[PDB]
């Protein structure tokens, strides 16, 4: 009994005109009973031959029930129907919700069928029920409400829905509602009974609009296994995950395992999959079998142990501040956890993202802070005070001297090894009394020294780094190195401390070893 | 009132742009703002049948404790039909910038366009669907607005224009640039009056409320280290710099310098310079003393703007249309990086407007996620330039300042 939403077909398009599949007399019977049931309920109505449009219908029974069910294939109509505002793909994360005293799930029965369809649009929803006898033709109808499976259906519905609640809502600032598809989660802090009572109030508010809902005795009870998590009104966790105890693992198995493991990491700290992931290298078939390594099985067992003991996330307490803490779990790995009260976790997580072929902890660390911030703003519309294993001086140093602009919010140094530091720094001016190496796969020094080495299967870019490596190698604790390679200059000036290029890493090693190193660039010819 | 029929460029459809998530503080501010804009029938809540969207942000007024609703009409402005500049302004001594945005709201928007102006007030953790509206009047930041309001504008402005033709006034989007050569004392007064002379019909000060002083804007020439003693290193840097700049000023010769560099000498070894070298530097030094000749502003081309992080809160920018063909170069010094960067951008954009009445396509030395995270935190302009993100080469940074 609510405002109907105005619809239109995509521009320059006519309604769908597609032939009805030849049905069975058996199915024709069922359909007529259903469409009649429906026409007396107003959702559909017979139409004149005026209408030339048509959409295929068919009969399928209920699942595990020996009862017929009408289905309408709206693919074509939907191909022609205008687009709508997005049925939000945005899903709330548990760590962002606040505890309630009680909560309730209200399943909306006959959702779509409780809402009207733009009258000027109904015609397009035409379909036919074939006759059993030849020159005794079959029934033409059209939809008056919202057909399941239609484009707008979910959108329009979800909309009206909110419009309806808006009222109730306003006169119940106390209560909290969240609508998801056909369910309505409703929690409050009302004492047991008062809560149960207000639900009905609501249940009625909806009733006034023909919105049928389940009674107390038929409603679902906490916890609520919501896409990945179990939701009690005051605590949460993830969907119970036990690790198989196989002795033979297939590529696919491992993939599935890693995926699962990943999921869990958002809450279960210390979950690691580096070794298991390693198992994929060179694999040739989703059904190939890979034996476990001592580090892989160790890891498996260690994760298996971690999962054994269940954990439960806490809810958002907006009155408190949210603290985010980060740790370097391994080369390239970072773990973090956010909380308002010590160890009382809202959410946890890892960060392995490597942006660029070469990086340093500082750059990497920073990138993680960013990730976190983004998340926060999204789940809580606020950013956390960070706890970081690095000292300002360190940060500031790198910062100030990096070519790209950057920014980190309020953060506090936490002395929690391993601390992130800079393993080396390029001198900012030439070193007096330090041998000067001129490179181009070979070098020459001011002291007569030289070596023109041999490199095979080496790329242009790779030949340049080599020379420099060489230079570092034969030189003493202080070196000045002159090169024409802007590339290398770049790579190194960024003072990376990890790279997935083996050569680099070596050089990096050299650098850390030296007392003072100066790198300079000069043109080619 | 009589609404002028507006339309998108042929075949183009409306914007369907994602809304960057906002902080609760911002959100609330926007709810409060739009709620009142609704009561005034400026905007209206919309329905599912509207698939369009444009991003919304809340910025803080300069030395004002209120918020301003900012709308990223970039995508739309680009798709809107084309509706159909005082060089004297850039010479003016003083120019004040005002925000005339609120005028637009007195004029209704063509009903059949309104839908394209749809935007959304996001919900934390998607706990809520998100509040959607569209505009009923001319919306701030929409290129259409100034055009469609031009007429009424000129009208309320012809008096001052002739009652004070010693003042130049330019209108760009929601902003009014009032130039003059008066004494800063006189200027500020004449500005205020204009304000009431507008109150008369339809304006807090923009850009610190403060002034601008175009007359004093100058080009940052390429420089060379002047120094007492010259070491091999110094010279190497020199030549490197020189060679680069020779692609702009071809008259630059390095010949003699390069010769002081024969031999694999030690980097710190000081090199006294020859006579030919000395003069070669001088000549080069002389060539750089001014911007390269020939470069002219082409209205039919995009105004590009690149920035470099120097350090110590110092930045370098260059405005051009064709590589090496710079229309202007400058310097910016102070906070934190972003803040600084945004202030650079805004500052730079203003100049572009004042000078070539247009906004530039920036190239920022930063990471999207980060920029998207903070820019609104310091932004105060009423317009938003187009921008892209890049990775500055260590050499270029070196070749400037
Ligand atoms: C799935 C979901 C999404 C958003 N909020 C909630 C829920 N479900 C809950 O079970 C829940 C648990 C605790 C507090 N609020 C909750 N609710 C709020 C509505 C009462």
């Amino acid at each position: 009994p609510i405002e109907t939403v105005p619809v239109k077909l995509k521009p320059g398009m006519d309604g769908p005109k597609v032939k009805q599949w030849p049905l069975t007399e058996e199915k024709i019977k069922a359909l007529v009973e259903i469409c009649t049931e429906m026409e007396k309920e107003g959702k559909i109505s017979k139409i004149g031959p005026e209408n030339p449009y048509n959409t295929p219908v068919f009969a399928i029974k209920k699942k595990d029930s020996t009862k017929w069910r009408k289905l309408v294939d709206f693919r074509e109509l939907n191909k022609r129907t205008q687009d709508f505002w997005e049925v939000q793909l945005g899903i709330p994360h548990p760590a962002g919700i606040k505890k309630k005293k009680s909560v309730t799930v209200l399943d909306v029965g006959d959702a779509y069928f409780s809402v009207p369809l733009d009258e000027d649009f109904r015609k397009y929803t035409a379909f036919t029920i074939p006759s059993i006898n030849n020159e005794t033709p079959g029934i033409r109808y059209q939809y008056n409400v919202l057909p399941q499976g239609w484009k707008g259906s979910p959108a329009i519905f979800q909309s009206s829905m909110t419009k309806i609640l808006e009222p109730f809502r306003k006169q119940n600032p106390d209560i909290v509602i969240y609508q998801y598809m056909d369910d309505l989660y409703v929690g409050s802090d009302l004492e047991i009974g008062q809560h149960r009572t207000k639900i009905e109030e609501l249940r009625q508010h909806l009733l006034r609009w023909g919105l049928t809902t389940p009674d107390k005795k038929h409603q679902k009870e906490p916890p609520f296994l919501w896409m990945g998590y179990e939701l009690h009104p005051d605590k949460w966790t993830v969907q119970p995950i036990v690790l198989p105890e196989k002795d033979s693992w297939t590529v696919n198995d491992i993939q599935k395992l890693v995926g699962k493991l990943n999921w869990a990491s958002q809450i279960y700290p210390g979950i690691k999959v580096r070794q298991l992931c390693k198992l994929l290298r060179g694999t040739k078939a989703l059904t190939e079998v890979i034996p476990l390594t001592e580090e892989a099985e160790l890891e498996l067992a260690e994760n298996r142990e971690i999962l054994k003991e269940p954990v439960h996330g806490v809810y958002y307490d907006p009155s408190k501040d949210l603290i985010a803490e980060i740790q370097k779990q391994g080369q390239g790995q970072w773990t973090y956890q956010i909380y308002q009260e010590p160890f009382k976790n809202l959410k946890t997580g890892k960060y392995a993202r490597m942006r660029g072929a070469h990086t340093n902890d500082v750059k990497q660390l920073t990138e993680a802070v960013q990730k976190i911030t983004t998340e926060s703003i999204v789940i809580w519309g606020k950013t956390p005070k960070f706890k970081l294993p690095i000292q300002k001086e360190t940060w500031e140093t790198w910062w100030t001297e990096y070519w790209q602009a950057t920014w980190i919010p309020e953060w506090e140094f936490v002395n929690t090894p391993p601390l992130v530091k800079l393993w080396y720094q390029l001198e900012k001016e030439p070193i007096v009394g330090a041998e000067t190496f001129y490179v181009d796969a070979g070098y020459v020094t001011n002291r007569g020294r030289q070596k023109v080495v041999t490199l095979t299967d080496t790329t242009n870019q790779k030949t340049e780094l080599q020379a420099i490596y060489l230079a570092l190698q034969d030189s003493g604790l202080e070196v000045n190195i002159v090169t024409d390679s802007q590339y290398a200059l770049g790579i190194i000036q960024a003072q990376p401390d990890q790279s997935e290029s083996e050569l680099v890493n070596q050089i990096i090693e050299q650098l850390i070893k030296k007392e003072k190193v100066y790198l300079a660039w000069v043109p080619a010819h | 009132i009589e609404t002028v029929p507006v339309k998108l460029k042929p075949g183009m459809d409306g914007p369907k742009v994602k809304q960057w998530p906002l902080t609760e503080e911002k959100i609330k501010a926007l709810v409060e703002i739009c709620t009142e804009m609704e009561k005034e029938g400026k905007i209206s809540k919309i329905g599912p049948e509207n698939p369009y969207n444009t991003p919304v942000f809340a910025i803080k007024k300069k030395d004002s404790t209120k918020w301003r609703k900012l709308v990223d009409f970039r995508e739309l402005n680009k798709r809107t039909q084309d509706f159909w500049h005082p060089a004297g302004i850039k010479k003016k001594k003083s120019v004040t910038v005002l925000d005339v945005g609120d005028a637009y709201f007195s004029v209704p928007l063509d009903e059949d366009f309104r839908k394209y102006t749809a935007f959304t007030i996001p919900s934390i953790n998607n706990e809520t669907p998100g509040i959607r509206y569209q505009y009923n009047v001319l919306p701030q930041g929409w290129k259409g607005s100034p055009a469609i309001f031009q007429s009424s504008m000129t009208k309320i402005l012809e008096p001052f224009r002739k009652q004070n033709p010693d003042i130049v006034i330019y209108q760009y989007m929601d902003d009014l640039y009032v130039g003059s050569d008066l004494e800063i004392g006189q200027h500020r007064t004449k500005i205020e009056e204009l304000r009431q002379h507008l109150l008369r019909w339809g304006p807090p000060f923009l850009w610190m409320g403060y002034e601008l002083h175009p007359d004093k804007w100058t080009v940052q020439p390429i420089v060379l280290p002047e120094k007492d003693s010259w070491t091999v290193n110094d010279i190497q840097k020199l030549v490197g710099k020189l060679n680069w700049a020779s692609q702009i000023y071809p008259g630059i010769k390095v010949r003699q310098l390069c010769k002081l560099l024969r031999g694999t000498k030690a980097l710190t070894e000081v090199i006294p310079l020859t006579e030919e070298a000395e003069l070669e530097l001088a000549e080069n030094r002389e060539i750089l003393k001014e911007p390269v000749h020939g470069v002219y502003y082409d209205p039919s081309k995009d105004l590009i703007a690149e920035i470099q992080k120097q350090g110590q809160g110092q930045w370098t920018y260059q405005i051009y249309q064709e590589p090496f063909k710079n229309l202007k170069t400058g310097k910016y010094a102070r906070t934190n990086d972003v803040k600084q960067l945004t202030e650079a951008v805004q500052k730079i954009t203003t100049e572009s407007i004042v000078i070539w009445g247009k906004t530039p396509k920036f190239k920022l030395p930063i990471q999207k996620e980060t920029w998207e995270t903070w820019w609104t935190e310091y932004w105060q302009a009423t317009w938003i330039p187009e921008w892209e993100f890049v990775n500055t080469p260590p050499l270029v940074k070196l070749w400037y300042q």
